[PDB]
């Protein structure tokens, strides 16, 4: 069964999706970047969460498959789009429905 | 790097209606998604045992259409009440996005919009549900007064009716998503039954 | 609306259960075969009620035994098939062949 | 009434600053909140037991100190003005930035006279305050009720 | 040749019946949000994911009751027109039919020991 | 005033067909019955909601309007804005097609209920039986919500809606014989217009029997085991969102409504100011049609009045003190009751 | 010729697609609990067949009694015996259909050539309304005996079931 780690904006799975189920296959690990729009992606910085998580799996994994070790991905996936979010390349939605800052008011950097 | 977290300036902004006899009708759609929530009985902490006691006779909150329902599914509303730890945080999503799609959040307590006391040298809890769910009204204080939270169903009532019809597009997911092989050498699951049937509660060994 | 084609009805009901009499892969799908054939003798008898001997309606009293006693005996046929489903753990029918 | 047209936007496009006296229920409200947003404006309720001098967070730059807990010794955020960011994060066919507080009842004369004044400066804002109260929503200025 | 007077509403009554579901059903496609198809579509297990393997166990608890209920709802039919027609059949109907009655309480006796 | 004679004569005046006329007659106690149907159903709902209030100290809806009054609307309405979602390995025939299967026959089984003596649709030679022939079906239903759904949990609790449901038709059908020994029929107008001048009062018993097995078709919190929602949550309803849920909740108010109508036929009468009426004319006729319909209402407003009170009064029963009331209490006792009426018809023959 | 006579037609044909469609899903669908709901199906267009051919009493027992009971007891045994229907195919699987279909065709072709040739006795009267009243004259004047003796067989055949599906 399913071992998964489900941040906001961060939910990451151990199956394929085919059309919208996932079937967990031990070998897939999809991923599934602010599927309820708290932020406005562009085509380059989400290449590069897609370019970080491919470099965090890859390049950082060669232990056991526990979700402990999908959350600390999640996490630093979490703290990358903080980065991303601060540096000012992608930014809130602005849309009439929630707005609620979950990662950070806006500053004016001083 | 000149304004941190900013706003994006959207365009093509939203293309709302104006004919009277859509709004007035939206006015009722509104109405009648806003008179009814059904919400969920989702308990964790003593922010439920004052939910409880909202759902008794010293003040109800049957009225102005409130059913406390016991699956997902039917319901409407996640009061989220108690701590949400480590532990138990993916059966909070897994009980939000497994249900219909105009549904709302209320986060009653500290325990679950900054952690609350437990926003401090705590390890296993979660320092805010906003970081799990999109809040959609907070309220604060560890336990509120009961009748606090109906000011908070207020608050939300008159956010219903915020709405728009032509506007159902900002309810849905993108589902930005993608897949990646890897090698992380998969373990056995070592929780199941066998609490009693298990060989080593019927054997004192040698 | 005539007796004709509801006789012709009948057997075509006759013919479908004799296929799926024969057809049979599973146990549990041959009493369902069985009840059709049954209900299209029903069907005869129910016609043949109306038109030939209507006065004192004489075939609808014996399709009442015969739904009863069809009743009877897809219960038995069913406790029968929950007792071969102990031993032999399937419906197979093709796997019930004791004999070369 | 039980419908309504769209008078209430010309009487704030009129006044600039109304004072809604919905019931204690706020469900007969947020309706006049889609009426205007049905035009055009924009819209952000921002709770008003919350604001300060509203001078500082309206119109200038001030200072908000985040909660540290022993932890991440004191440090500032400065975020930007209320009035003068959202006004420009808005579309391109935007007709103007009104503003909603939900809890006007906590406020002062002061601010009162201080938003209905700001109004007229800072032309594309307007503002409209829920002073709990009457079993009809009705309004009314608010240069008016005070004064 | 028809002769039931009192149909008619029936036929048109079992139309109209099966059409309110298909049609309040309808009438919810033509305005509700579409799909959300990802991770709403996964099965009720109190939050949980489901275990595994997902068998149930059969019992007989659920079967035998049925059993017994085809037996003594098949007797029934049995029963409506001697009630309908105790008017003109008198006596040597009941002792005949008390008879029916008795055996049938021989086998609810049976089925109740058990 | 013989309506439909004049809506067909007023109607054959301007042509029309005659046959055509008489053909277009039908929809319109069709659909009025539906009105009252759905009337009902919302009228149960703000009872329930109100009286559970009451038995509480506590106060219900008052502020969708008036006193409630527009509460079952926003469900419904509601329920049909809701998203509706088809689970992972679910089929897609049988899943909307379930709740239909349980909530259609109650409907139609409303093709009986007189409300006042030729002011019904269509009397049937066959009536109550065909009520009890119809509510046979639910549990098809209900079983196919229980397949088509990947949810144990669902599957576990749909299996025991199909066990009390066809537990409570035998005795449901032996206490409805015991009338139709007396009324030379099963016709409604002729269980009813046997009483002249009550049933209930030459069928003490059967009564508890009848209203026993209908109180427990999956319905009231003496049983309502499917819907358990402390023991195992919503049983075969917690996949149903949107307006497959109204169409279940819906099933259950309506089918009340019917069992109180019933009762209100078969036992005390869809007329009859408890005088011997009728010894006191079209507008005679219009006010004892009125009259008779409001005895008819008062009758079946107690009926639910007390029903929706047990639920309230009565801690549920797990399967088995359940099932020990089927073919140990309701059987035996119906065929008591059988047995007696008959022996007392054979005796004494008058009053029956 | 006419509207009443039109409706029966109509609702005949209609009942009859309905009851040819559903059995031979019965037969031909390899899944068999929808073969099992299309069943009732077929129980239900033929209890409406029987009411244009003046049997009420027995339509509404076979919605009662098949429907109702029966076919709740297959819908039972079913799931008592589904584990994924792990079958491997036979290579004589079509030819055994074959067989069927033409021994099946053939009966149904004779079983016609009877219905078309043979002179029926249409016996022009009205029938009569009160097909319930007649049945319960007939259990105790005509067919009694059957009456008596199908008490028995119904004890015989609960005695039967209940000690071979008996778990022991
Ligand atoms: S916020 Fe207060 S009431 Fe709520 S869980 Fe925490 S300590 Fe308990």
């Amino acid at each position: 069964m399913l071992l998964k780690s489900t941040t906001r904006h961060v939910h990451i799975y151990a199956g394929h999706v085919v059309d919208g189920e996932v079937h967990p296959d031990t070998e897939t690990l999809t991923l599934n970047v602010d599927p309820d729009n708290e932020l406005e992606w562009n085509e380059a910085a989400l290449a590069k969460v897609e370019a970080k998580f491919r470099e965090l799996v890859a390049n950082a994994a060669g232990e056991d498959l526990t979700e402990y070790n999908l959350r600390r991905i999640g996490s630093d996936l979490e703290h990358f789009i903080r980065s991303l979010l601060m540096q000012g390349e992608i930014g809130y939605n602005l849309n009439s429905r929630v707005r609620n800052y979950s990662l950070g008011i806006p500053r004016v950097n001083h | 790097p000149a304004i941190l977290n900013p706003i994006a300036r959207p365009e093509v902004p939203q293309e709302l209606a104006e004919n009277i006899i859509l709004t007035s009708l939206n006015d009722v759609y509104d109405w009648a998604r806003l008179s009814s929530l059904w919400p969920l009985m989702y308990g964790t902490a003593c922010c439920f045992i004052e939910f409880a006691a909202m759902i008794g006779s010293r003040f109800d909150f049957d009225r102005f259409g409130l059913v406390p329902r016991n699956s997902p599914r039917q319901a409407d509303l996640i009061i989220t009440s108690g701590t949400i730890t480590m532990k138990m945080a993916p059966a909070l999503v897994r009980l939000y996005e497994q249900m219909p799609s105009p549904k709302y959040v209320i986060a009653m307590g500290a325990c679950t919009i900054t952690g609350g006391m437990f926003s401090s040298d705590s390890y296993s809890a979660v320092r805010g549900v906003d970081k799990l769910i999109p809040v959609d009204v907070y309220l604060p204080g560890c336990p509120p007064r009961p009748e606090a939270i109906m000011d908070a169903i207020v608050k939300l009532r008159k956010k219903i009716a915020n709405e728009h019809i032509n506007e159902r597009g900002n309810l849905a997911q993108t589902h930005r998503l993608f897949t990646a092989k890897h090698k992380m050498k998969p373990v056995p699951p070592i929780l199941t039954g066998q609490y009693l049937n298990a060989p080593s509660r019927q054997a004192p060994p040698p | 609306m005539q007796l004709t084609y509801v006789l012709i009805l009948a057997a075509l009901l006759f013919c479908i259960g004799i296929y799926g009499l024969v057809t049979s892969r599973n146990a549990v799908r041959v009493l369902m075969s069985i009840e059709l054939l049954l209900n299209a003798v029903n069907l005869n008898l129910i016609g043949f009620a109306n038109y030939l001997d209507g006065q004192q309606i004489k075939g609808q009293v014996f399709a009442v035994f015969v739904i009863t006693v069809a009743a009877a005996e897809a219960a038995v046929g069913l406790a029968i098939i929950l007792a071969i489903y102990r031993n032999r753990d399937t419906v197979d029918m093709e796997k019930f062949n004791l004999l070369k | 009434g039980l419908l309504a047209g769209y008078q209430f936007v010309k009487d704030l496009e009129s006044a600039g600053a109304l004072a809604l006296f919905v019931p204690p229920e706020g469900g007969f409200e947020g309706r006049y909140q889609r009426r205007l947003r049905s035009k055009g404006y924009t819209t952000l309720p921002m709770s008003a037991p919350g604001l300060g001098d509203l001078a500082a967070y309206l119109t200038q730059e001030h200072g908000i100190r985040p909660a540290h807990t022993g932890k991440e010794d004191i440090r500032v955020y400065f975020q930007p003005p209320l009035v003068t960011y959202h006004l420009e994060n808005l579309p391109p066919n935007a007709k103007g930035l009104v503003l909603w507080l939900i809890d006007g009842k906590r406020l002062s004369k002061q601010e009162f006279a201080y938003l209905a004044q700001l109004t007229q400066t800072l032309p594309k804002f307007k503002v409209v305050v829920e002073v709990g109260g009457d079993r009809v929503v009705r309004w009314e200025p608010l240069a008016d009720w005070v004064a | 040749v028809f002769v039931l007077s009192g149909y008619e509403y029936f036929l048109g009554f079992l139309i109209i019946c099966s059409l309110v579901p298909v049609l309040a059903l309808a009438a919810s496609a033509l305005l509700r949000p579409k799909s959300g198809r990802m991770i709403r579509l996964t099965t009720y297990e109190s939050g949980m994911e489901p275990i595994g393997g997902a068998w149930i166990q059969f019992n007989v608890r659920y079967y035998m009751f049925a059993l017994v209920f085809v037996i003594f709802d098949v007797e029934t039919v049995f029963l409506y027109p001697w009630a309908v027609a105790f008017h003109q059949l008198g006596l040597l109907a009941f002792i005949e039919a008390l008879i029916f009655i008795a055996i049938l309480v021989v086998a609810l006796v049976y089925a109740w020991r058990k | 005033i013989d309506l439909q004679g004049q809506f067909i004569s007023a109607l054959q005046s301007l042509g029309l067909s005659h046959d055509l006329a008489k053909l277009l007659w039908l929809p319109l106690p069709m659909l009025m019955m539906l009105i009252v149907a759905t009337v009902g159903v919302l009228v149960a709902v703000w009872l329930e909601r109100k009286i559970s209030a009451a038995v509480q100290q506590r106060i219900g809806p008052e502020y969708i309007g008036p006193l409630g009054i527009l509460a079952p609307l926003a469900d419904g309405l509601k329920l049909i804005f809701k998203e509706d979602v088809l689970p992972a390995n679910s089929d897609r025939w049988l899943f909307t097609l379930g709740p239909a299967v349980v909530v259609i026959p109650v409907f139609l089984s409303y093709i009986i209920v007189p409300f006042g003596q030729n002011l019904l649709i269509s009397n049937l030679a066959m009536g109550v039986f065909l009520w009890i022939a119809l509510s046979s079906i639910a549990p098809i239903g209900l079983l196919m919500a229980g397949y088509a759904s990947n949810n144990k949990y669902s599957l576990l609790g749909g299996l025991r809606a199909a066990a009390q449901s066809i537990s409570y038709e035998i005795p449901l059908a032996l206490a409805v014989l015991a009338v139709a020994m007396m009324s030379n029929g099963l016709g409604t107008v002729e269980i009813v217009e046997q009483q002249s001048q009550w049933n209930v009062w030459r069928q003490p018993i059967g009564f508890l029997v009848f209203w026993i097995a209908a109180l427990a078709e999956c319905e009231r919190l003496p049983f309502d085991l499917p819907e358990a929602e402390e023991e195992l949550v919503a049983g075969y309803q917690t996949e149903y969102a949107g307006m497959k849920f109204a169409l279940f909740y819906l099933g259950a108010y309506v089918n009340l409504v019917l069992s109180a109508l019933l009762v209100s036929v078969l036992y005390f009468g869809g007329w009859s100011f408890p005088i011997p009426l009728e010894t006191i004319n079209p507008f005679l006729q219009i006010a004892f049609a009125v009259l008779g319909i409001t005895m008819t209402l008062i009758k079946a407003y107690f009926f639910v009045f007390l029903a929706i009170l047990l639920r309230w009064t009565v801690p549920r029963v797990r399967i088995d003190q359940l099932l020990d009331l089927g073919w140990k209490f309701l059987l035996p006792v119906g065929l008591v009751n059988l047995l007696l009426t008959a022996g007392l018809k054979l005796a004494f023959p008058v009053a029956f | 010729m006419d509207l009443a006579t039109l409706t029966q037609t109509i609702t005949f044909f209609a009942l009859a697609a309905a009851v040819i469609i559903a059995a031979l899903g019965v037969v031909l669908l390899d899944n068999v609990v929808y073969s099992a709901f299309l069943l009732g199906g077929v129980f239900l267009s033929i209890a409406g067949l029987y009411i244009l051919m003046n049997a009420d009493f027995v339509s509404a027992a076979q919605i009662l009694i098949y429907v109702g009971a029966v076919n709740v007891l297959i819908l039972f045994a079913i799931m008592l015996v589904n584990k994924r229907e792990t079958y491997t195919p036979v290579p004589g699987r079509w030819l055994r259909q074959g067989g069927a279909a033409v021994v099946s065709l053939g009966v149904f072709a004779l079983l016609t050539k009877m219905i078309l040739q043979t002179p029926w006795q249409l016996s022009s009267v009205p029938p009569t309304p009160d097909s319930i009243t007649t049945i319960g004259q007939h259990f105790f004047s005509d067919f009694l005996l059957p009456f008596e003796l199908a008490s028995v067989l119904l004890l015989m055949a609960l005695i039967g079931a209940v000690v071979l599906a008996r778990r022991e």
